[PDB]
């Protein structure tokens, strides 16, 4: 009873789709965070075996020079479309003698959104956490692989979304500083990781206006370690 | 049209290739051919299946097909399957001497061809090629080559084959034949007649049923020597003195 | 045989002051001795710290201008905001470059509020290389205007001449004079005159009468 | 509008580059070299339009590079100029023609070094030596005076110093900075530059 | 029209000046030849001015899009040859480029002259522009070669002093930026009108 | 996968044959008997046509179809993809024709034909040619008899035959016509070992003998046919 | 270079010259510009070669995928309309100036083959360089065909009358029966030109002439 | 009856055509390598060499070029396909712009190239990996690797094919830090993983050592065949 | 001119049971010489050579792309090449551009495969196939070659008055006319031997 995959099921709704949401569970997970001073992210590389180098493996990527994002599910599958937005925002710095900030990034990722199609291909089940400082400051956004676009100001994906955002929307009470959602996330960090925490374990996307670029740094990265 | 597509291209749950494993089952059938290592020389034998004495044997060299003047191909398979390939690689062999002027080396030619029989595996769901066939030629840096084909679109180069069904008793007597190189072009030949004797289905090595075609190294002619007939029944009764011969110790 | 570029007339001076700026083009549309019609304004206003000029042939004119507003929207319907006043002479520049085999003859000057809230002028060319200047002179008058224009806005071929930069009123009839002393030995000009001036409150509009002949 | 030496030795290959680049009068870049390296035995020489000096450079350089380490020998000379002469056929109809002038220097362990021609129309011949300018009036003379290509190694770079005395008399020219190298079994070796004094 | 570049001890010299004109008539003095592509690299602008522009800009896209994913800054010698090629493809349809390659590489200072005829060589010192051989006299008979930093500034702005004296053409103002491990600076804009005096002494 | 363009509909079993290209050759068993002898000077075919009905006349369709005036031929078993062969040989052979200028021989038909024979196989969506071909004509004065297949393989044989009972047919035309003999008796043995499946009834209509002269070759019309088979062979 | 013919009550003859000049000089001094188009078709050639060659060869070659159609016997009509056809379809890009005659079952017919595509229907009809001088002869003198061979000769004389008039055709004469039943085809009917005797022996014996390196090369 | 998806992928949390490539790699031919500050090596084995053919025609291990060599584990039909692939790929690089880029450009081609060959349809994946061996410049080693989804990753040790290959990176891990300082006892890691692993024939065992900037050449039996003497003897210092 | 650039003279004479050819080896841009060593005719199959007078290019270009479509035609039936089937495969390779074509004067003088008849025939650049019953001369300059061997050629010539007819006739060609010259090569086939002798020429 698979019928095209694209051809709306009994139920109904796209299988391919559908499915590459379940592509998610075989991946590591990652934290969102957002601040009026900054936005911070955290991730786990799901180390496997030693032999795994840390920098090999990133989640967090920069697709514009203020903006930063996070990837989800496979690495390659994100390595598509995240270089392709890198060229994305560099015409429109080009025509128009500004970047795009958080925005015209949104709506051209959303435009290319579902691009599949058997006829005239398969979809990505990659979750994209897209952060960056538009002319209103630090914001974080985020997106799903079924296409739609639906602005979340911090955002968990991976097969933890369903518990690392429980915990999470309660603390997002705007009278929270930036320093106390930082040490915040490493508690849900700690839970959610079997091995104990190493340089080599996690990694961390902060951007700001003032601070940059930042990006991230080295050996600053271990010092939200050992804190743990 | 998804339930209408067999998934040829596509694997087999087991990791195999599932069109490619039946298609090997038509080479260990139909054609058989064999190779050895020769001195100064290379010799090239097959047993056609179309061996029943109704026909008119006007194609000269038919299972022996010969590409270029200086290189032939012993064809184990379908004809027209194989037809196909014979004038593109015939082709691929003479625009290589167009934009350069000097014969296409044996290790390129094969592995030119692997990939046209690959490309029809990896995509378009289209008919594999079932043929295998092998290669020979003289190269100034290797020299000496043989070289063999197959359907997933490796190429099964060694310096020995067993082609496609029978010549059991010789292959493991080829691996105690196994010494390298000779000539006397008519000894290597005599061993390959104690093959055809010896492992055929009705024996008697019928000379009719089976052509031998030899390449004879010469600067720069390269002649290539292809039996009439007449003197391989000489070759024949040759080594039948010899196997009568060998049969003497005990 | 048939010349798909030819010369309609026309002068455009747009002078920016220090927080806002001013666009003055004849309205005169003139091939040869005929006119065409006396009232043709070149100004035409994008938004509303944005004014820009035309000049040359008046096909690429209508046309040109009419893009941009097919790409303001575009813009708009995006990033749920208006072009940036540098960003129109940059859309521009590869507009008039992509066309540089068989481009369009235009002589424009946007003028208009930037982003910090100040004036600034753009001189435009068919090859689409753009610059911030505090003022520019287009059309065929030219000749009589920068070699004027610099003598007193821009306090050149003077000597111990402090410098004031202005504002209004006076560069009004500074595209007066240079226009009546043109429609003499040229009929390219005339009629009457629409100068736009850009404020932050808005944009204001005045006809000024010249002679017919 | 310069010739490169063409000396074809039995042994070896002799090959002389200028390293002026200036154009128009005053001298731009004196430190230019034209001199190509293709394999360890083969050159590469070009003339001609500033870009299609550059890009012609990469599709003869690059195309020798690809087939060393495919079947795992070098490319022979005689097919290598074939295959050169296909991209310089193939240009002369084109969407966009393009202009060559120098030619090809290459060895060989078996043969013995070969001197091609490459030509804008693509026409190739065999010769040990060719003219790319208007320096072959002075060379012709001592040349075809002993013609025996039986010396030597070291003499054809002595000889090149009696044509380095005969490229300046009626010119107008200067071209002060002469680079040149020499082909044996073993690869180019690098040689000593020219420098003509003024006065 | 005056452009001149030279590689020293020290990074690069660029001095250009900044009137273009048509003809016999003045239009803009402001009008700027040198164009910032990176902060570690400089553009210049010759013959066609949208040409040096355009491509020197589009030359940006790839230089950036290596510096995004390699993390690593270009050559200058990458940047030179892929611009050659790209104004290579449109050689022949009226396109003039005269720019000059600037910037800082790993290995050290380097100059790149790039022409619209897919010129691509290094060197040490190049000048192009309008009328000129009377500036180069006095030029190159008081130029050297390897000097300090602040002996380049006032010896690169004597050749476009002299220049605008005699040539009518060249003028305005002398944009002059030196390149350094870190990245351009801008050291000094002035008229040629209020230099006249510096350098003739 | 891929498009939809008909894709190749033709797997292997699990021994290798070809599953629908074999079928092909069931259409050739259940299709009309036809012969054809290579003896001597010429070539020398025999087929059979037969009306179902009385009212068909055989004046106006003819089973013999030339490809070149010295180039006989005969099909069996099926008509509506025969003829979309014929004419694309008739469009093929002129390439041969005007390039080296020369009668081309029945060898080159083969080869080429039989190569996009098997390529038409080999494409899938389209049902394989249920025709067997055999080739005749004269060329460099000795001439020739091919036969080819479904599948594309070609042979030769002095004197084959398809159809219904071919595999009787072609022992009788091993014993009955053996060395080579002239296009007499050659049309002779042609016609007795068509007799051998056709029906009581033999008139000019119902056999048709086309023969390959070393001047090229010549259909003969039912007058003749009727003459040397009365009183067939 | 002069093509003309005439038709009669059961058929058609053609003719041509035999001179073939590139420049100055004769190039081929024996010609046949009669091509074949068909049994029953004869047309004659002028202008370029191999342009009209390569034409009628794939003009031949698609009348022998048109007339074969139905079979029968090739009629003109078929290959008629494929000239103003195709030719027109290039816009007179090549050349033909070519002379088109054929009988059918409606009986015999003459065309004109002009570069441009337009063919007219005429009993007598002259092209190439000596076209002047082959009308001179078909238009004053024509006259109703009546009986066969007064225009077997009728050719012959218009023929002639451009080798004799016109110095671009020399060498042989050409006649070419087209009939129904009878195709006769007789070249060369006539020789008319003739080359001067050799005023002596300018043979070179062997001796005074060096060779600077010779080779064998024994064959099988 | 058959009933199976394909592209992409199912529900239960696994793709299809992707794992079950995995499959066609770890049964492919057992291989290791490592990397050094010198020279690197490398190996190879599970051929099935009969001693009757050539050599030369079962070579696992080609060149894009003297710095960068190719290493992949699984059939050889595929190889040649990404052999005049990569070839074309690295000379086109070779072409313009003469300086590479440094690991990262090569490294993602054939990985991306693998990605987007899952993506189209009329394109079946390939069930071979690879992993990429030479030396990144200024005397650093490079090593990484492909994988069926195209993901690239560099590893500290090369342990594929069967379970007796990761026994040849598990002794690795015991030299620690500082070994080895000699290059003598780094060859030697393969002549003992020539007993460990396969068959233990001396045979399908080969390797290659490239040191610093120097391209390598295959190993005669000759040094390999004095380290392989040493192997048994370092072992026997243990004890 | 274009035929006049690189020069060059392509001579085939045909004698009774055998038939000769001749062309120079003068390579050169215009008036100025390059080498003397290189190769105009090339061997064609067996027993079968082909003329070449025109760019040097088209000379190498024909010569090679026709190398290509000979073997194809004789390896697919192994008879032999023809002088027919080549004639007409320069001929189709000739037109591929009707209105580009390739600037040459092929002349291809060979023996029947099957008996000692010679065979000799001329085709234009633009592919137009013509054959001669005595000789076919392409060169530079046609009042030497036409009138010459009008004067000179004989119905039955034996291969020792064949070369020698054509030696003098080179010889005084020569030694008198400008454009040609720098030494001339002849190649002279019968069923039996193939002969090839290079006649003296001024090296000025």
């Amino acid at each position: 009873y698979d019928r095209g995959v694209n051809t709306f099921s009994p139920e109904g709704r796209l299988f391919q789709v559908e499915y590459a949401i379940e592509a998610i569970k075989l991946g590591s997970t990652a934290i969102g965070i957002q601040t009026s001073e900054g936005v911070c992210l955290a991730v786990e590389k799901r180390i496997t075996s030693p032999l795994m180098e840390p920098s090999s493996i990133e989640k967090i990527v920069e697709i514009d020079a203020h903006i930063g994002c996070a990837m989800s599910g496979l690495i390659a599958d994100a390595k598509t479309l995240i270089d392709k937005a890198r060229v994305e925002t560099q015409n429109h710095w080009f025509t128009y003698n500004e970047t795009m900030t958080v925005e015209s990034v949104t709506q051209a990722v959303s435009n290319l959104a579902l691009q599949f199609g058997e006829e005239d291909s398969r979809p990505f089940g990659v979750a994209l956490l897209f952060g960056g400082v538009d002319e209103k400051g630090p914001q974080l956004f985020h997106m799903d692989p079924s296409g739609t676009f639906v602005q979340c100001d911090a955002r968990a994906i991976g097969s933890a979304s369903e518990g690392a955002q429980s915990s999470l929307q309660e603390v997002y009470h705007k009278s929270m500083t930036l320093k106390e959602a930082i040490k915040s996330s490493l508690i849900i960090l700690k839970q959610v990781m079997e091995e104990k925490l190493n340089a080599t374990n996690i990694e961390l996307a902060t951007v700001q206006p003032g601070q940059n670029f930042h990006m991230f740094t080295k050996e600053e990265l271990e010092e939200v370690i050992k804190d743990i | 049209s998804r339930r209408y597509d067999s998934r040829t291209t596509i694997f087999s749950p087991e990791g195999r290739l599932y069109q490619v494993e039946y298609a090997m089952e038509a080479i260990g059938h139909a054609g058989t051919c064999l190779g050895i290592l020769a001195n100064d020389g290379v010799l090239l034998a097959a047993e056609r299946r179309n061996i029943h004495k109704l026909l008119d044997e006007v194609f000269f060299s038919e299972k022996i097909y010969k590409l270029n003047e200086d290189m032939a191909c012993s064809v184990a398979g379908i004809t027209s399957d194989a037809n196909v390939l014979t004038n593109e690689l015939r082709l691929i062999a003479q625009r290589y001497l167009l934009q350069y002027q000097e014969p296409i080396p044996c290790e390129q030619l094969v592995t030119a061809l692997c990939d046209i029989k690959q490309a029809y595996t990896q995509f378009g769901g289209k008919r594999p090629f079932g043929v295998s066939l092998l290669y020979i030629g003289w190269d100034k840096h290797y020299g000496f080559q043989l070289y063999q084909s197959d359907p997933s679109g490796n190429y099964g180069g060694w310096k020995a084959t067993c082609i496609g069904n029978n010549s059991a008793a010789a292959v493991s007597m080829l691996k105690q034949d196994y010494k390298e190189g000779e000539m006397t072009l008519k000894s290597a030949l005599a061993l390959a007649i104690k093959v055809l004797n010896k492992t055929m289905d009705v024996s008697k090595l019928s000379a009719e049923k089976v052509e031998i075609a030899t390449l004879t190294r010469e600067n720069g002619k390269t002649v290539i020597r292809v039996l009439k007939q007449k003197e391989v029944e000489q070759l024949i009764k040759k080594h039948e003195e010899e196997e009568a011969k060998a049969e003497r110790e005990k | 045989r048939f010349s798909p570029y030819v010369f309609n007339g026309g002068t455009i001076l747009a002078i920016a002051g220090e927080d806002f700026a001013i666009v003055a083009s004849d309205t005169r549309l003139s091939e040869g001795f005929s006119i065409h019609t006396r009232d043709s304004p070149k100004c035409y206003k994008l938004t509303d710290k944005t004014v820009i000029g035309c000049s040359g042939f008046h096909g690429d004119c209508l046309t040109l201008t009419k893009i941009i507003e097919a790409r303001l929207k575009m813009y708009k319907h995006s990033n749920n905001k208006a072009m940036t006043t540098g960003a129109i002479a940059a859309m521009l520049s590869t507009i008039l470059y992509s066309r540089r085999f068989f481009p369009y003859y235009v002589y424009n000057i946007i003028g208009g509020l930037d982003e910090e809230g100040k004036g600034a002028v753009y001189s435009f060319d068919p090859v689409g290389s753009y610059q911030r200047d505090s003022f520019k002179a287009g059309g065929s008058a030219s000749a009589m205007l920068q070699p004027l224009l610099d003598n007193q806005v821009g306090f050149k071929n003077m000597q111990n001449v402090e410098h004031v930069p202005l504002s209004l009123d006076r560069a009004m009839r500074l595209v007066k004079d240079v226009f009546i002393s043109a429609a003499e030995r040229d009929v390219y000009t005339g009629d009457a005159l629409r100068i736009c001036i850009v404020t932050k409150e808005g944009i204001r509009e005045e006809t000024v009468s010249l002679r017919k002949d | 509008m310069e010739y490169l030496i063409g000396i074809q030795g039995p042994d070896y290959v002799l090959v002389a580059s200028d390293r002026v680049a200036a154009s128009n009068i005053v001298q731009m870049k004196d430190d230019h070299d034209k001199m190509f390296k293709m394999s360890e035995k083969i050159l590469l020489l070009c003339v001609g339009e500033a870009g299609d000096t550059v890009q012609f450079a990469e599709y003869i350089q690059k195309n020798v590079q690809l087939y060393k380490m495919r079947n795992g020998y070098e490319l022979s000379p005689t097919a290598a100029a074939n295959f050169t002469r296909r991209n310089l056929a193939d240009c002369l109809r084109s969407r966009t023609p393009y202009h060559v002038n120098l030619l090809l220097a290459g060895y060989d362990e078996h043969e013995g070094p070969a001197l091609y021609y490459m030509d804008y129309l693509a026409a190739l011949a065999k010769a040990p030596f060719a003219a790319h300018g208007y320096g072959a009036f002075l060379t012709l003379s001592i040349l075809d005076r002993y013609y025996t290509p039986t010396i030597s190694r070291e003499r054809a770079v002595e000889l090149l110093r009696k044509c380095l005395e005969e490229l300046q008399k009626r010119f107008i020219l200067n071209l002060p900075t002469f680079s040149v190298r020499i082909i044996d079994k073993n690869g180019i070796h690098d040689l000593d530059n020219i420098s003509f004094p003024k006065q | 029209t005056t452009t001149l570049a030279f590689k020293f001890r020290h990074g690069v010299i660029v001095a250009a000046d900044s009137r273009a004109t048509a003809g016999a008539y003045i239009a803009s003095q402001t009008v700027k030849k040198v164009i910032e592509i990176n902060p570690y690299l400089l553009g210049t602008m010759a013959g066609g001015a949208a040409d040096c522009s355009f491509w020197e800009r589009l030359l940006a896209r790839q230089c950036r899009i290596y510096e995004l994913r390699n993390k690593e800054r270009i050559s200058v010698a990458a940047a030179s040859k892929l611009l050659a090629n790209m104004v290579y493809q449109y050689k022949g349809m009226g396109l003039s480029m005269g720019t000059m390659i600037c910037g800082w590489d790993k290995r050290g200072p380097g100059l790149y002259y790039v022409d619209s005829e897919g010129n691509r060589i290094s060197g040490a010192t190049f000048s192009v522009g309008s009328g000129s051989v009377y500036a180069y006299g006095v030029m190159d008979r008081g130029y050297s070669y390897d000097l300090e930093v602040e002996q380049a500034y006032d010896l690169a702005r004597r050749a476009i002093y002299q220049a605008t004296y005699r040539d009518a053409y060249s003028g305005g103002a002398v944009n002059l930026y030196h390149v350094r491990e870190d990245g351009w600076i801008r050291v000094s804009s002035d008229n040629v009108a209020d230099l006249h005096e510096k350098y003739s002494g | 996968a891929e498009r939809g363009y008909s894709f190749s509909l033709t797997t292997f079993s699990p021994s290798g044959k070809l599953v629908q290209i074999e079928y092909a050759l069931a259409a050739v068993a259940g299709g009309a008997p036809s012969v054809g002898i290579k003896a001597a000077n010429g070539v020398v075919l025999a087929t059979e046509k037969k009306q179902k009905s009385i009212l068909y006349d055989e004046r106006s369709v003819h089973k013999v179809e030339p490809i070149t005036k010295h180039i006989g031929l005969v099909y069996s078993g099926m008509g509506p993809d025969y003829r979309v062969l014929v004419h694309r040989a008739r469009k093929l052979a002129q390439q041969y024709y005007l390039v080296y200028q020369e009668p081309i021989p029945t060898a080159q038909l083969v080869q080429r034909v039989a190569s996009v024979m098997q390529e038409y196989t080999q494409s899938g969506g389209v049902r394989p040619f249920g025709v067997s071909l055999l080739i005749c004509g004269w060329n460099e004065g000795r001439p020739y008899l091919f036969q080819s297949d479904p599948s594309g393989a070609y042979f030769a044989w002095k004197a084959t035959a398809m159809g219904k009972n071919y595999v009787n047919g072609k022992t009788f035309l091993e014993k009955r016509y053996n060395e080579d003999l002239e296009l007499e008796d050659a049309i002779h043995t042609a016609i007795l070992t068509l007799k051998e499946s056709f029906e009581g009834q033999m008139t000019e209509d119902n056999i048709e003998v086309g023969i390959c002269n070393e001047a090229g070759f010549r259909r003969l019309t039912p007058t003749e046919v009727k003459d040397y088979l009365a009183a067939i062979a | 270079t002069t093509i003309a013919g005439v038709v009669y009550k059961d058929g058609i003859v053609l003719g041509a010259d035999t001179r073939a000049t590139e420049g100055m000089v004769v190039a081929d001094k024996n010609c046949s510009k009669i091509h074949f188009i068909s049994p029953n078709i004869y047309c004659c050639g002028a202008g370029t070669a191999a342009d009209t060659d390569m034409t009628t060869q794939l003009i031949s070659s698609n009348l022998e995928l048109h007339s074969l159609s139905t079979g029968r016997l090739p009629r003109v009509v078929t290959a008629n309309r494929m000239l103003k056809q195709m030719l027109f379809r290039y816009q007179g890009y090549i050349g033909a100036a070519l002379v088109l005659g054929g009988v059918d079952v409606t009986g015999p017919h003459l065309y004109s083959i002009y570069p441009h595509g337009s063919t007219d229907k005429l009993p007598y009809v002259t092209m190439g360089s000596g076209s002047l001088a082959a009308m001179a002869v078909f238009e004053d003198k024509f006259r109703p065909d009546m009986e066969e061979e007064e225009a077997k000769n009728l050719v012959s004389e218009a023929i002639a009358a451009g080798i004799f008039n016109d110095l671009g055709s020399g060498s042989n004469i050409d006649l070419c029966v087209i009939s129904k039943n009878k195709l006769d085809f007789l070249r060369p009917y006539t020789v008319p030109n003739k080359k001067g005797t050799r005023l002596g022996r300018y043979r070179c014996e062997k001796g005074t002439t060096a060779v600077l390196t010779e080779k064998i090369t024994p064959l099988e | 009856s058959y009933d199976r998806a394909i592209t992409v992928f199912s529900p239960d949390g696994h793709l299809f055509q992707v794992e079950y490539a995995q499959e066609a790699v770890k049964k492919g031919s057992t291989a290791v390598g490592v990397r050094g500050r010198d020279i690197v090596v490398l190996g190879v084995e599970k051929k099935s060499v009969a001693k009757l053919q050539d050599e030369r025609t079962v070579r696992k291990i080609c060149a894009l070029d003297d710095n960068v060599c190719m290493a992949f584990a699984g059939l050889t039909a595929d190889a040649r396909i990404v052999i005049n692939r990569a070839r074309v790929e690295c000379q086109s690089h070779r072409l313009t712009v003469e300086d590479p880029v440094t690991v990262e450009y090569i490294t993602r081609y054939i990985a991306s190239l693998k990605q987007r060959y899952t993506q189209s349809n009329g394109r079946r994946p390939f069930g071979i990996s690879a992993l990429i061996v030479g030396f990144d410049f200024d005397g650093t080693p490079r090593l990484y690797q492909t994988d069926p989804s195209g993901t690239y990753h560099a590893w500290k040790a090369n342990a594929i094919g069967r379970g007796a290959k990761s026994v040849r990176e598990f002794l690795e891990k015991n030299y620690t830090d500082e070994a080895i300082e000699t290059d003598d006892l780094t060859i030697k890691l393969v002549i003992k993983a020539l007993l460990e692993v396969v068959q233990s024939g001396g045979k399908n065992i080969e390797l290659a050592v490239m040191r610093r900037d120097q391209s390598l050449k295959i190993l005669n039996p000759e040094e390999i065949e004095k380290y392989v003497a040493e192997i048994e003897k370092e072992k026997e210092e243990n004890e | 001119s274009i035929m006049s650039y690189n020069g060059g003279a392509v001579m085939a004479m045909k004698g009774k049971n055998c038939v000769a050819i001749a062309a120079d080896r003068r390579f050169g841009i215009q008036a100025q010489m390059v080498t003397t060593d290189f190769q105009k005719i090339f061997p064609m199959g067996d027993r079968l050579y082909i003329g070449l007078a025109g760019l040097a290019t088209d000379v190498q270009t024909v010569a090679q792309r026709l190398k290509f479509r000979l073997n194809l035609y004789e390896l697919k039936e192994g008879r032999q090449i023809k002088p027919y089937t080549l004639m007409s495969m320069v001929a189709n390779l000739l037109y591929e551009k009707r209105f580009g074509p390739y600037y040459t004067e092929p002349v291809i003088a060979g023996l029947d495969p099957k008996t000692f008849k010679p065979f000799i025939c001329s085709l234009d650049l633009i592919g137009c196939p013509m054959v001669t019953d005595d000789f076919v001369v392409s060169g530079t300059c046609a009042e030497q070659m036409y009138g010459m061997c009008e004067s000179l050629w004989e119905p039955n010539m034996d291969p020792d008055h064949l070369f020698e007819t054509i030696s003098q006739a080179m010889l005084n060609a020569v030694d008198r006319d400008a454009v040609s010259g720098m030494g001339v090569i002849v190649h002279i086939i019968e069923k039996d031997k193939i002969t090839t002798r290079t006649l003296k020429a001024r090296m000025d």
